[PDB]
């Protein structure tokens, strides 16, 4: 499995597996799961009421140095209860390595705004209001930073159509670029494009 | 050899880093004393920490002890103790060696669905 | 059915940042007919202040209307900090749309739609 | 201000200038929900346009016990010397 | 592995000292920005002479649409619709059916070309070249709709262009 | 490369530079714009034997990933890897 596969980094895999059970033991007061992908990255998915002393400890402790948040991300999985998966993305640039911080919400919990650890997060869980609908209690700014500014919906909502409800077009009656209620003159065509063949059986799940 | 510069922004020369290190371990130590000893953060903080102490009660030379505490410039070791104890203070309030305050839900953490 | 809050402890307290969120509405719509240069009257944009929170008097659950306080201080804070042009104010008033058919006959006449 | 007789004509003078409520019903003691038939936003109009008038601000939890004319002279008269 | 850029201390010595002090009174690094400057305004610029001259292209580039023919008059599109289902923008609608004599064959092929994205996975796709995206970038309108071609435009597209596009292909089609 | 030597030395003289090893504008010493056609190499599953794709599937070799914690002595403190080296100053050109 040489040339076209890639090679598996099984030392990462070891300490990153060794690091998540430190982090889990640390800290069992909210860590829920610890889990590391076969290309060797370590989620640590916690409960959202320790959104803060999770992000601060590994922010703050000496063999976390956790000092970078790289991204911050809500993904919307309607099946679930809890729809929206923040996800945070951290950076140790002490030693040189990654972690992920998953935790969930739905439409009306809310989380709390995690700038009172990384200042980066104040346009990024921002983002999270504008195109998800998460409220983040204690935010310095909270208000929309993408969409437009009469913009009624949470886009990135799965939910949500792809083209939008409203359209604008200028208007010279009343001397305006105006909304009106969307209407495509070509249709978005859907395609059903999924095998029904089963592509991974690794990853089967047993049935009912 | 009193370092010129640091060569990071905002962060400037420690003098004293031998002493100022000492203070923010004991310090730290100090405390740590007050989390109880069945958790785990404070097994693991003090035994970093006596490390650190051990390390720098050990070197008199200020860069042999930057190449052996492993940690880049002294002063952000130095910056490192100050934030180790303001996490160790915030963890004295907020108990996170306290069991799982709620389970998920059946297929919370499910992928894929 | 022990959910945790937003702001509200119950619909009391709910109801009252609906009334001061309201009150600041009422204030505010003159200033926003003024500096807006908007062709309605001072009462037609009050009026529009009634629609718009009579449309969501249906809703008994307090989080969502501590949600819907929150989003109108922010059409609010985007209206009284010039951000909207005088077009996001006037998207309210749906005047360059045609009146929709509304008993069953008219829409028998126009087209599928129930 | 001085005069409670003043205040109370004042109070009804801007309940009369207020269009929605019928001047036949227009009373001391009429009772805004459930006799004159307003909604609770209504009230409130009435209570910013009592802060108009009279000019300063009143809170929320002294303005929700102010369902009739005489309430709402009492508490201006509560709120002042006369 | 890393280097400092600008962590120069510079010499106290009367010698530098003055240096640094007649570049502030008689402005060398001015000078020297002027000579520059200088230098090139007795340069030959760059300009080609457009529209007689043309920037040079090569024989992948990406502009135009055109449908293609057979070196019989027959054309290539066999109706498959790979183009439209790899297509990223849906700039391609295709409808088809049997003609006369029972060929697989399109009746609707209609590229938007302001949908178009011009990455030329259509021709990539297509897995009888059909589909080309050929070398004309000069085709502005006047009008919108005049950039939403149908089957028509796209085989006179086709006929326009063949004596290059064929060519094209022939110089690229061992990197293909 | 058309000037003329009065002008050839007062911009090279102007840039400080001899401009004229080094022209950005570009003339018979760049690639022909008709090439020889090419003769691509195939990849290294081009075989006729030993090549069953069972064998150099990767998509079939990801696994899910390891659930190292899920909530249904004296060891040593981890960090997520060894701290890491500090680099080395330049020997090329430090600027020192
Ligand atoms: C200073 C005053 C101007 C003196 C003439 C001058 O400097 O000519 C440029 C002449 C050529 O400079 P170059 O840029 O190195 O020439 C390269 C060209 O590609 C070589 O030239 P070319 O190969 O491109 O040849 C074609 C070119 C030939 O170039 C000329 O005819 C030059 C312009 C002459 C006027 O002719 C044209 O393009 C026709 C241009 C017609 C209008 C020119 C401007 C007229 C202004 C007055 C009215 O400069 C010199 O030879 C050095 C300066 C000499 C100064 C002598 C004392 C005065
Ligand atoms: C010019 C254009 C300006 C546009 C302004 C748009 C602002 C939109 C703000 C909307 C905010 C809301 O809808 S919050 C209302 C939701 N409240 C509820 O569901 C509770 C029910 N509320 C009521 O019944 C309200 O009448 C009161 C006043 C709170 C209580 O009345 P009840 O007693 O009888
Ligand atoms: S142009 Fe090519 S890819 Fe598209 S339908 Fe025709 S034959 Fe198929
Ligand atoms: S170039 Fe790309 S976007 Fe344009 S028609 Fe082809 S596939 Fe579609």
């Amino acid at each position: 499995t040489r040339p076209t596969v890639r090679p598996r980094n099984d030392v990462a895999h070891k300490q990153l597996s060794a690091f998540g059970e430190y982090v889990a033991e640390i800290l069992p007061k909210y860590v829920q799961q610890v889990q590391v992908s076969c290309f060797s990255e370590l989620e640590i998915c916690i409960h959202p009421d320790g959104v803060i002393p999770v992000l601060t400890f590994l922010r703050d402790h000496s063999n976390a140095q956790f000092k970078s948040l790289a991204d911050l991300t809500a993904v919307d999985i309607p099946t679930r209860q809890n729809r929206f998966e923040i996800v945070y993305n951290l950076l140790s640039l002490r030693f040189n390595s990654r972690i992920r911080v998953k935790t969930y919400t739905d439409e009306l919990t809310p989380v709390e705004s995690s700038v009172s650890v990384y200042k980066a997060a104040n346009w990024y869980e921002r983002e999270i209001w504008d195109m998800f609908g998460v409220f983040f209690a204690n935010h310095p700014d909270l208000r929309r930073i993408l969409t437009d500014y009469g913009f009624e919906g949470h886009p990135f909502r799965k939910d949500f159509p792809l083209s939008g409800y409203v359209e604008l077009r200028y208007d010279d009656e009343v001397k305006r670029v105006v909304a009106e209620p969307v209407e495509l003159a070509q249709e978005f065509r859907k395609f059903d494009l999924n095998s029904p063949w089963e592509a991974f059986p690794a990853y089967r799940q047993p049935p009912e | 050899l009193l370092k010129k510069t640091t060569g990071l922004v905002g962060l400037a020369v420690c003098e004293t880093p031998h002493e100022r290190l000492k203070i923010l371990y004991t310090k730290i130590l100090d405390v740590l004393g007050h989390i109880p000893k069945n958790a785990a953060y404070r097994k693991y903080t003090e035994q970093i920490t006596n490390e650190k102490l051990s390390i720098v009660k050990a070197e008199p030379d200020v860069k042999k002890l930057e190449e052996q505490l492993q940690g880049g410039q002294i002063e952000e070791v130095i910056l490192q103790a100050e934030n180790e104890l303001s996490l160790a203070r915030k963890m004295i309030q907020w108990k996170p060696w306290e069991p799982l305050v709620e389970e998920p839900p059946a297929s919370q953490w499910k992928w894929p669905i | 059915t022990s959910v945790k809050p937003i702001f509200s402890r119950d619909m009391n307290e709910a109801k009252r940042r609906v009334r001061e969120l309201y009150r600041a509405w009422y204030r505010e719509v003159p200033n926003t007919v003024h500096l807006f240069q908007l062709d309605i009257s001072v009462k037609q944009g009050r009026d529009k202040v009634r629609e718009m929170f009579k449309k969501n008097a249906h809703v008994t659950d307090p989080r969502v209307v501590d949600l819907l306080v929150i989003k109108g201080k922010m059409e609010l804070e985007e209206t009284i900090n010039v951000w909207k042009q005088r077009t996001h104010v006037m998207r309210f008033f749906h005047e360059t749309e045609a009146p929709r058919p509304k008993d069953f006959l008219s829409k028998f006449y126009v087209g599928h739609d129930p | 201000p001085l005069t409670l007789e003043g205040i109370k004509d004042r109070v009804l003078y801007v309940l009369k200038l207020y269009d929605k409520i019928d001047p036949e019903k227009l009373s001391v003691n009429s009772h805004f929900m459930k006799d004159l038939g307003l909604d609770s936003l209504d009230q409130v109009e009435i209570i910013m346009a009592m802060e108009d008038e009279f000019g300063f601000e009143i809170p929320d939890i002294d303005a929700e016990k102010l369902m009739c004319p005489q309430e709402i002279v009492d508490y201006i008269a509560d709120k002042k010397d006369v | 592995t890393y280097k400092y850029v600008n962590l120069r201390e510079p010499s106290m010595d009367m010698k530098s000292v003055t240096d640094r002090a007649a570049q502030t009174l008689l402005w060398t690094e001015l000078i020297r920005g002027l000579g520059m400057t200088l230098s090139y305004l007795f340069r030959e610029p760059a300009t080609i002479n457009y529209p007689f001259e043309k920037g040079p292209l090569s024989p992948r580039f990406r502009g135009e649409h055109a449908l293609r023919r057979y070196p019989s008059g027959e054309e290539r599109c066999i109706a498959c619709k790979l183009c439209e289902a790899v297509c990223p923008a849906q700039a391609i609608t295709i409808e088809a059916e049997p003609r006369a004599d029972g060929s697989r064959r399109t009746t609707r092929y209609d590229i938007d070309m302001t949908k178009c994205i011009y990455c030329g996975f259509c021709q990539e796709a297509c897995p009888v070249d059909a589909i080309v995206e050929g070398p004309n970038f000069e085709f502005s309108t006047e009008t919108h709709e005049e950039l939403l071609y149908n089957k028509e435009k796209l085989l006179n597209n086709g006929d326009k262009w063949e004596a290059e596009i064929a060519a094209n292909i022939q110089a690229d089609y061992l990197y293909r | 490369a058309s000037a003329t030597r009065l002008i050839q030395g007062l911009r090279n003289w102007a840039s400080g530079r001899d401009l004229q090893a080094k022209l950005q504008l570009r003339y018979q010493e760049i690639s022909k714009r008709t090439q020889p056609p090419p003769k691509l190499p195939v990849g290294p599953s081009h075989r006729l034997s030993n090549n069953y794709y069972c064998a150099r599937d990767g998509r079939r070799e990801a696994m899910p990933p390891s659930i190292v914690m899920s909530s249904q002595s004296e060891k040593k403190a981890v960090s997520p890897a060894p701290p890491i080296k500090r680099w080395e100053l330049s020997q090329d050109e430090p600027y020192l």
